[PDB]
């Protein structure tokens, strides 16, 4: 099949700038006079919406903001001057031949000022370990950029099996993330180890931020 | 003022069959090309197959499920069948016609979601997140529901009725051993709690089940 | 004249970004 | 007193020849459409539909001349006239449908299905064509002359207003369908061209019937084998009398310089735009209806012979702007280089046309009545060799180097076209 290769797979620019979002075929699209590339937009909750086709055709309604051009291989689209509402996903697909197939998606994130996390972590329930599980929650709130490395340890071990890491969306206001980290055990074990940590490495400092507790503490 | 919409049930058991309609108006399904697509749990966006303005169909080939697309001109209706389903056959899944003075997918149904699984539906366990029992305290104080343990989607979770909209944070749905759980954070002021309560209330419609939660300060 | 022009009026086809007329050949 | 003119065989001939002129300019632009759309960036199609068309002609015209000779004038004018009309028809039904289909036959068939509608679609437009050429022989090379007595100045103004009917449909008519084609669609253009000449068939075949009724003379007639009636017919063309003025009139077809050629790309090359084209564009027809009226003038004054001297020294005094052109700043072999060309071009439109209506003049004044057809179709065949040769050398080099080399190639051909009718005119006095 033809494979297309979308690059950046994402994006932070700032109002106002340019945004340019490739894409790359594993073969030519383009018959006779034509280009069988085609630009669509996705927001979150709503089903795609179609930006540019024949890979340089403006569609109804799309402020000329967007534009694309390419051919052969090499297709692009761009967005000049960028503004709040472009924060999406955007998807190359060709027409060539079938089977039609999709690029991976290029998400568009309005770039903000780097910011720290706030982080809390918050030990089981006395009313989940009556019921013979625990849980440890540990959240990262407000923080840029996305990425974020979240270690953790349990009496100064490292632990990777257990943990489901969600992110939020980003926030429409500050344009923060925020997630959550969840380690779950069992009450025995549980019982049998004294200190759990949640360690958050971002880029915002040298040294990641350290939050913990010890079971006997109270 | 063409419009394309998609129908379904909500959930398919491993094995069975599923059927999903396209119903579309402002425009004849005998002029153009009618494709289904679908987009997994992530971003990634899958071409299906189609039925032409003739009847005829394709499929793509690279599907490991099985499906047949059928019609009903005298209903402007299109179907889909998908054939013993599995657990990767969830995703959401769009209808879209393709013109032939266009050649691309110019209109598009809103789309809807169907998950595969072997699964009783279950009533949720809600529990209060407090602060590690320590004293120290900043400006402000974090406390937290967890709601775990449910099935299918979707739950609505507030904070005390919906009288505490700053501040709040809830976290995406994760699957866990056949059920969900997610959990939610809400940030106040020092002076706010615990002289003012705060509570979670949990609703999950599918189980007519509605929980209040209290978030007790940690006492030894 | 040529008996068989190939001229047509069209956008892009002769040179970039200018409509007009077009001869191929 | 126009109710009296209005039914005269000459203005029924004016007003068959002004539907037909229609007709066969928005086919051609309906072919050029469907060949850049369908079958761009592609070079070896282009060149088999000008090959075949132009060899088509190359090894007929003795045939189809031979064939006007020998029947009955009102018999073959209609059957010429249906046979292109229904085959234009038929391939504008075809065009409708590949335009409707165009991205199924680009993506989603076998590449046999978009080769066998091109060859469809050339078999077509080859036969629309030979019945074109047919056409043009029987009534501008026959009909016109019986229409005119003996009388010379009636014969010269028919000429020069079937002249000026050309030039006029060969800026409006593309205006129209390009119109048409994007206020519409290119399938509403085809099938308005597919209605256009099914009512028009009817028209003019009422038409001829009519002038035909109205010029008793014109059914006075004066009187392998295919292999033979070839040969036959191009010995007799090489010892006509007139063959060295036939000659150079087919040599001027092997030019570059007009706007039906590719000019129009090197003008947008060189920074002008499509507006400054159109308004150089009415400029040429404008010259060429100067050009007509100075062959009248001038056959009244000079006379025949000396009108094609006088014409073919303004042609070649016109060609030096564009020859001087090509050494000038700003050529790429400023706008001091495209400024000359474009007013040599234009300029040079005048003699241009002069000496075609002298050429052929002198063709239907002085070749016998029995040979009137059979001569015409080998100068047919002479015209187009002259026009296939241009249309391999405009493929072969497309880039603007090239360009000044096809002018100075352009100018040396109608120099030696010129000079073969002097020989004929020092001959012939
Ligand atoms: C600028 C257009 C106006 C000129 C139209 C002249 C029509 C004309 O010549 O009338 C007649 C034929 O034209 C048509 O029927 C075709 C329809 C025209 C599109 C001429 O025939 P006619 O009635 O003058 O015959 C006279 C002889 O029969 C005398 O016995
Ligand atoms: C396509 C529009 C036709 C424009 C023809 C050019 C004008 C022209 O040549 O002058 C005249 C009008 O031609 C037409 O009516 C053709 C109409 C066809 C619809 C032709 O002159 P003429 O030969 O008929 O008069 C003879 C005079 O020269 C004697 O004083
Ligand atoms: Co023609
Ligand atoms: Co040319």
């Amino acid at each position: 099949d033809i494979v297309l290769t979308q690059s950046p797979a994402s994006l932070p620019v700032s109002l106002g700038q340019r945004a340019t979002i490739s894409c790359r075929a594993s073969k030519s699209v383009s018959a006779s006079a034509y280009s069988y590339m085609h630009w669509y937009q996705q927001k979150p909750g709503q089903p795609p919406k179609p930006l540019i086709y024949l890979a340089s055709n403006l569609e109804s309604g799309v402020p000329a903001r967007f534009s694309g051009s390419g051919s052969g291989t090499d297709f692009t689209l761009n967005i000049h001057p960028v503004e709040e509402e472009d924060a999406a996903t955007y998807y190359c697909q060709h027409n060539r031949e079938l089977p039609y197939t999709f690029g991976g998606g290029t998400k568009l994130e309005i770039k903000r000022a780097d910011a720290a996390p706030t982080v809390s972590i918050f030990p089981p329930s006395s009313e989940q370990l009556t019921s013979g599980g625990a849980s440890v929650v540990c959240f990262l709130n407000n923080f840029y950029p996305k990425d974020i490395n979240v270690k953790w340890k349990i009496d100064g071990s490292e632990r990777q099996n257990g943990v489901l890491n969600s992110w939020t969306d980003q926030d429409s206001k500050d344009s923060t993330y925020s997630m959550s980290s969840t380690l779950t055990l069992t009450k025995d074990e549980y019982e049998r180890h004294n200190s759990y940590t949640c360690e958050a490495t971002h880029k915002t400092s040298t040294s990641p931020i350290v939050k913990s507790f010890n079971r006997n503490e109270c | 003022e063409v419009q394309l919409q998609e129908s379904g049930p909500g959930l398919a058991k491993p094995s069975q069959t599923l059927s999903l309609t396209c119903s579309v108006t402002g425009s004849s399904i005998t002029s153009d090309y009618w494709n289904w697509i679908r987009k997994f749990p992530g971003n990634k966006l899958e071409y299906m197959g189609y039925i032409s303005y003739s009847g005829s169909t394709y499929y793509n080939p690279s599907l490991k499920s099985q499906i047949s697309i059928t019609r009903d001109t005298s209903k402007n209706h299109y179907y889909l069948q998908l054939n013993s389903v599995t657990t990767e056959d969830t995703a959401t899944y769009y209808c879209a016609r393709q013109g032939l003075r266009n050649w691309y997918f110019d209109v598009w149904g809103t789309g809807t979601t169907v998950t595969v699984s072997s699964a009783k539906t279950t009533a949720p366990s809600v529990y209060p997140l407090a602060p590690v029992c320590g004293g120290t305290t900043g400006s402000s104080v974090t406390l937290g529901c967890l709601v775990k343990g449910y099935f299918p989607e979707p739950v609505t979770l507030t904070w005390n009725s919906g009288s505490l909209s700053s501040g709040v944070h809830t976290f995406p749905a994760l699957l866990q051993s056949g059920l969900y759980t997610l959990s939610s954070s809400v940030t106040v002021t020092s002076n706010t709690w615990p002289s003012q309560t705060i509570t979670c209330n949990v609703a999950h419609p599918a189980s007519s089940t509605k929980v209040d939660k209290k978030i007790e300060p940690r006492v030894p | 004249d040529t008996h068989f022009p190939i001229c047509i009026f069209c956008c892009g086809c002769c040179h970039r970004s200018k409509c007009g007329m077009c001869c191929k050949t | 007193s126009l109710a009296d003119y209005l039914t005269s065989a000459k203005f029924l001939l004016y007003l068959g020849h002004s539907l037909s002129t229609w007709g066969d300019r928005m086919w051609h632009f309906a072919v050029s459409v469907f060949l850049v759309e369908l079958y761009g960036n592609s070079l070896l199609l282009t060149a088999v539909y000008g090959l075949v068309v132009a060899g088509s002609v190359l090894v007929l015209g003795a045939i189809i001349g031979d064939w006007v000779d020998k029947n009955a004038r009102l018999k073959v004018a209609q059957t010429s006239l249906v046979v292109q009309n229904v085959s234009v028809i038929l391939c504008g039904i075809i065009l409708m449908m590949v335009f409707l289909h165009k991205h199924e036959l680009l993506t989603m068939y076998h590449g046999w299905v978009l080769t066998s509608c091109y060859i469809l679609i050339i078999t077509i437009a080859n036969i629309a064509n030979l019945a074109s050429t047919a056409t043009a022989i029987t009534i501008q090379r026959d009909w016109i002359v019986v229409v005119a007595g003996e009388d010379r100045s009636k014969l010269a103004n028919m000429n020069a207003t079937i002249r000026r009917i050309d030039q006029l449909t060969n800026i409006l008519a593309p205006m129209a369908v390009g119109q048409i084609m994007t206020f519409g669609s290119p399938v509403i253009g085809c099938g308005f061209i597919s209605g256009w000449n099914l009512v028009s068939m009817c028209v003019e075949y009422v038409l001829l019937w009519k002038v035909y009724q109205k010029t008793p003379a014109l059914a006075v007639k004066a009187g392998a084998e295919p292999f033979r009636t070839f040969r036959d017919g191009w010995v007799s063309y090489y010892n006509q009398p007139v063959f060295l003025a036939g000659m150079g009139l087919a040599f001027l077809y092997m030019t570059v310089l007009g706007f039906d050629c590719i000019t129009t790309g090197y003008a947008y090359t060189q920074g002008l735009s499509g507006s400054i084209l159109s308004i150089l564009m009415g400029a040429s027809a404008i010259t060429g209806i100067m050009g007509t009226v100075a062959f009248t003038w001038l056959r009244r004054k000079c006379g025949l012979v000396r009108t094609g001297l006088i014409s073919g020294l303004a042609q070649l005094s016109c060609l030096i702007l564009c020859v001087i052109s090509v050494f000038m700043p700003g050529s790429p072999l400023p706008i001091i280089s495209v400024s000359l060309l474009f007013a040599g071009v234009i300029a040079a439109r005048i003699g241009l046309w002069s000496f075609d209506l002298t050429v052929t003049q002198l063709l239907q004044e002085n070749v016998i009545e029995s040979e009137r057809g059979i001569i015409n179709g080998v100068q047919n065949s002479m015209n187009y060799l002259l026009d296939l040769l241009h249309f391999i050398m405009v493929i072969l080099a497309p880039n603007p180097e090239a360009f000044g080399l096809l002018v100075l190639i352009s100018v040396s051909f109608v120099a030696m076209g010129h000079i073969m009718y002097f020989r004929f005119a020092q001959n012939t006095l």
